[PDB]
């Protein structure tokens, strides 16, 4: 399984490290997914780029 | 946000896709802080003749 | 450029769906002054059972 | 819908801000879709990072 | 190293195979990724969703 | 067509995705019989820190 992960920047690395560790769990535990068979994209975008309902995050 | 695209080999059950869904969601509001109902999975099935692992498609790997 | 991927759950009309692409496409060229002819849109259509929102999917109606 | 946007960088953010506007009512208007439900999720590339016909942006494509 | 290949739907099963043999062998050539680390994700996608200068492929 | 999204962990040279736009692209045209002109790739650079297999990070290795 690869879940790409978009998600608004300023999360610090351990935030980051603990969303992987965690989502991973999360595949694991739903599907069945062999731990070693789950990748996790995590893709970082600036307020700016993120638009909700037409407008933009800043 | 965050808004999550997941790959899975094709081959769950509907029932197994809610609970990923449920738990990609939960867990993603959790750690990072953001309402419930703002996040958003996207699941993309993926036949195993149209993935491949180190040029090998998942067929040919076995499933 | 610009490449577009739009992930849509199910069901929206053949016809919903060129113009979908066409006013994705006019759009972004206007805005970006970018030529028309080389602006891309791609449809990922998704099935109800494929699609969460706030952790229920689509079928459960959530 | 939620719509992934490939750019080139060089567009400012009030530039970047009309798309996602103009992008999420050309979403409801052709789709019908309900405007709180139209993501869009800007993606910008280098010039490095672009190939058109197996060349790169960064050389002059 | 994750591609995702958007292309038209219609490809069969042994052009798949040559294609995802082929890509991953021009990943390894170019960047020297450890080949079982290179996946490849092809998206086939129906012409009507094809959206080529505002026109679709269909 | 196609179009080719390649998703890298960061650190790679300019020099290397030029000749990655350069392979994937002679190669799917090659593979598909279809005109190399029409091909795109776009690469998106992650870092060590925002990518995970196995839920350890590239970075905890």
């Amino acid at each position: 399984p690869t879940l790409e992960v978009f998600l608004p920047a300023g999360h610090d690395d351990a935030r980051k490290a603990e969303l992987i560790a965690r989502l991973t769990g999360a595949t694991v535990d739903s599907i069945g997914a062999p731990i070693e068979s789950v990748r996790v994209l995590l893709t970082e975008l600036p307020a700016t780029h993120i638009g909700l309902g037409g407008r933009s995050a800043a | 946000m965050p808004v999550i695209v997941a790959i899975l080999i094709a081959g769950r059950t509907d029932e197994q896709k809610r609970a990923l869904i449920a738990a990609l969601s939960e867990t993603s509001a959790s750690v990072l802080d953001a309402p419930l109902q703002a996040t958003r999975v996207m699941i993309k099935d993926i036949p195993n003749t149209d993935f491949g692992i180190g040029g090998q498609t998942a067929r040919a790997l076995g499933r």
